[PDB]
RNA sequence: GCUUGUGACGGCCCGUGAAAAUCCACAGGAAGGAAUAGUUUUCAUGCCAGGUCGUACUGAGGUCUCCAAG
RNA sequence: GAUGGGGAAGCUCCGUUUCAAAGGCCUGAUUUUAUGCAGGCCACCAUCGAAAGGGAAUCCGGUUAAGAUUCCGGAACCUGG
């Protein structure tokens, strides 16, 4: 009831009734046909293409990462010594002396 | 604001109708019969609508469809042409002559109130040639007369004469005098 | 991409704006009619 | 060639604004919309909205140029002009004081007919029956309306007459397949020349008319659907069935004014049309009759009401917590059984439908993938994320139904 | 150097230096714009089309005009 | 130099925005005594008059007895959709 009309999924509250005699006369019935009538001659009609497909056929066919080893997974060496943020790095061509 | 040519002309003619001093044979009009007496004149005059072209056609085909296969009094109606009304006054057959105040050439109906006062015909200058037109199947009529009458309406007509004599002719005895239109 | 051709009504705009507007207009003409009734009884 | 002006060619002569359509026709907006309702003309959406305008981004509705350009020469427009002439020439007669000539103007009055307007709209009969879906929804609503100063009694009586003609035919040639009783009303489905029409009938209670709704738009829709239904019903009756229009018994219309009245003279394929044959139902006072006796007579049963009083009877339909008589001869049912027998077609057992117990739920007849996201373009990432959200908003609602079913089943 | 094009200056006037078609720009803030293609194409690439009439030659006291080797 | 006006017995002359109703666009749930159209925006004036004035965009090579920025080959550009 807080949501504005016409941007609403149901035009009604769903209700339970034990007896068929206990079914009320639905008050907002003239409103529904009137709004449909207005929807016929005032609402613009467009030819659309509804993309009836699975989401799975949008991911490109790419090889699974397991057949493209090796690649790094987890961390091993944590360098704790700084009081300031490590902005830059550099490695020697030989492969031991890591500068920060 | 800027108005059209004809609009300016009829507005200028309206103010010209007021602001000029006018001869007393005119402005003997516009000193006209009031609302109650006008409504009461027409409550009688509406009972004598001349039989409209459709009504006359259907009735005279009813005469043909009946009388050709297998007494009436003369019917009374209002009398409505200027040639015929000024004929009827001077006959003298007119008991109530109704005169329009608004006529296209004013010069047409200027003799008529005073000729009615001359002949002794009880006249009333009523307001609107359109309003006279309505009771007579015409757009406009300028004049409407009531010669003869049914006896049911006779006493009402005689009283309509006496009411118009008292209301119109007695209140407007000063109107034969006095040049109208001296409004500042 | 296996798309189904169909027709689509776009949502008629200002539907809620005019709805509330007509809701108000109807009530206003009711009240004005009532005011006419009273003022005619003063005649 | 000389350099052509820009915004006068492609989408500028393909479409026109509402204002430009109204002006071109030299017709009032109301009458423009009246013709638009009759002809079945609607605004259309261009690929460029601003090229369809003369450059402007503006709130504008575009009609098809050749559609309006085709509306211009039409008998209905000319007859609207004739109604306008008649209107002033009547008030001339009335306003003066002459009544006889005005009464004569009524006699010498012809009106516009919506005959040729359907031939150009629905050229084939199966196409008209594809529209009758929306046509029967207005008409059955307008039957269940109190007459106001907006809508005359003659309008509602003629609409109800067509409704009763429709109900009589569908119950005559036995063309029902599905029923669905909702809060809104009662839905039906009908193989009318084998194309399955659907239509809604409200419950027979007084309907609160809002002052919000416009009973001038709805009256023209009624005016088009009404004539459309007259021609449909003539075609149906004169093809496979009966004389049109059928008569109505006066002392039958005095009793019911529904469907057991209005007798119709002449001069199966589906299991639903073969059901209830050699069954006689005694409909009680408590149930609505006109929504139920249609279904009994459609399938092949027979109706005797409590209402008609104000034998062969094998079933009674009663909606009371305490039932009084209880004979051995009859079988006692709450109408839900009928509303399930039509849907299935297989004659559901009446053990779950006794008077005094709760009815059945009454169903309608209607990791690596997150890693392979990367190699998609933006024109594919936007679409894939949208399809993921659309499936998510469905599945979570399905989870809501499951969680609510579990929370209720405990109680 | 001659021909011609262009740039910055400086004089000469209270003489202050044609018009319109056409094209662009600014101020303005109306309106519009999303979850099985949101709104916007003054960005890039791609498609189609462009009617009528004149058009040859001469043009040298005796109409106008352009190009101009040593 | 028409039109509006005004002359002139007239052939026609005066006059060029003049005391012309000179028109072309937008807004709307369809306009509340029930389906007859309401409200707003703008205020000068047809047209002709330049092959030397303003103006979108084409060059090179080739080709005939006689045609070329027009034809051919190549390579371009502009305008509108």
């Amino acid at each position: 009831e807080n949501t504005e009309y016409s941007e609403r999924e149901r035009n009604f509250i769903p209700q339970k009734y034990s007896a068929l005699r206990k079914v009320p006369g639905y008050g907002e019935s003239i409103r529904e046909r009137f709004e449909r009538s207005l929807d016929l001659y005032l609402a613009p009609r467009v030819r659309k293409n509804k993309l009836n497909i699975d989401p799975n056929s949008l991911i490109p066919e790419l090889p699974s990462p397991k057949d493209l080893r090796p690649f790094p997974i987890r961390c091993s060496t944590i360098y704790a010594g700084h009081k300031g943020k490590v902005r830059t790095l550099s490695i020697d061509p030989s492969g031991l002396w890591l500068a920060t | 604001v800027k108005w059209p040519e004809y609009v300016r002309v009829q507005r200028q003619k309206k103010i010209l109708s007021i602001r000029l001093k006018v001869p007393p044979t005119i402005a003997q009009f516009q000193y006209t019969l009031d609302r109650n007496t006008a409504a009461e004149t027409f409550k009688l005059f509406n009972k004598y609508r001349p039989e409209t072209a459709a009504e006359k056609k259907e009735r005279l085909t009813k005469e043909a469809a009946a009388v050709a296969e297998g007494a009436s009094p003369k019917p009374y109606a209002v009398k409505y042409g200027l040639n015929h009304v000024v004929a009827l006054i001077e006959n003298k057959k007119a008991k109530l002559v109704l005169i329009a105040n608004d006529v296209d050439p004013i010069e047409l109906v200027v003799f008529l109130p005073a000729l009615c006062k001359k002949m002794g015909v009880p006249y009333a200058i009523v307001k609107g040639k359109a309003r006279l037109g309505t009771l007579v199947n015409q757009k406009t009529s300028a004049v409407a007369a009531l010669t003869e009458v049914r006896a049911e309406d006779e006493a009402a007509l005689a009283k309509l004469v006496s009411t118009i004599d008292a209301n119109f002719a007695d209140k407007y005895d000063e109107v034969k005098k006095h040049w109208g239109g001296g409004i500042l | 991409l296996n798309s189904n051709p169909e027709i689509l009504l776009r949502k008629r705009r200002n539907a809620d704006r005019t709805r509330i507007e007509r809701q108000e207009l109807a009530k206003k003409k009711r009240e004005e009619q009532i005011k006419k009734k009273r003022s005619n009884k003063n005649k | 060639m000389r350099i052509k002006k820009k915004n006068t060619r492609g989408n500028a002569r393909n479409f026109i604004t509402r204002s430009q359509a109204v002006r071109k026709l030299q017709v009032s907006l109301a009458d423009f919309r009246r013709l638009c309702i009759f002809k079945g003309i609607y605004p259309r959406e261009p690929r460029n909205k601003k090229k369809a305008n003369k450059g402007s981004t503006a709130p504008t509705t575009f009609y098809y140029a050749k559609d309006i350009q085709y509306l211009m020469h039409e008998p209905v427009l000319a007859k609207f002009r004739e109604h306008k002439t008649f209107a002033r020439k009547l008030t001339r007669a009335l306003g003066r004081g002459e009544v006889s000539s005005a009464k004569r103007l009524e006699e010498n009055r012809d009106s516009y007919t919506l005959d040729h307007i359907i031939k150009e709209r629905y050229p084939s009969f199966p196409d008209a029956i594809r529209d009758i879906d929306d046509a029967l929804n207005m008409l059955f609503l307008f039957s269940n309306l109190p007459s106001t100063n907006q809508v005359s009694s003659k309008i509602i009586n003629d609409a109800q007459k067509i409704c009763n003609q429709w109900l009589a035919y569908v119950a005559k040639e036995r063309l029902v397949r599905k029923v669905f009783v909702s809060i809104k009303g009662v839905y039906y489905q009908a193989n009318i020349k084998g194309e399955e029409v659907r239509w809604l009938v409200p419950f027979k209670f007084p309907e609160n008319i809002p002052s919000d709704v416009d009973f001038r738009i709805m009256l023209t829709f009624l005016e088009f659907y009404s004539t459309l239904l007259h021609f449909v019903l003539y075609k149906l009756y004169t093809d496979s069935g009966l004389i049109y229009p059928p008569k109505l018994d006066l002392k039958k219309d005095k009793i019911i004014s529904g469907l057991s009245s209005y007798i119709l003279e002449s001069r199966y394929d589906s299991p639903v049309a073969s059901l209830f044959s050699a069954f006689v139902f005694y409909v009680s006072r408590e149930v609505p009759i006109d929504i139920l006796e249609f279904l009994i007579l459609s399938c092949g049963g027979n109706v005797i009401s409590e209402a008609a009083m104000d034998s062969k009877v094998t079933h009674q339909i009663v909606d009371r917590p305490v039932l009084k008589n209880k004979v051995a001869g009859r079988t006692y049912i709450q109408p839900q059984w009928i509303f399930d027998c039509i849907n299935k077609g297989e004659l559901v057992p009446a053990n779950k439908y006794l008077p005094g117990e709760a009815l059945p739920p009454h169903l309608s007849p209607w990791e690596e993938k997150k890693l392979k996201m990367i190699m998609m373009s933006n024109k594919q990432k936007k679409l894939y994320k949208k399809m993921k959200y659309s499936n998510a908003k469905k599945e979570e609602q399905a989870e809501n139904l499951k969680k609510k079913k579990k929370q209720i089943a405990k109680q």
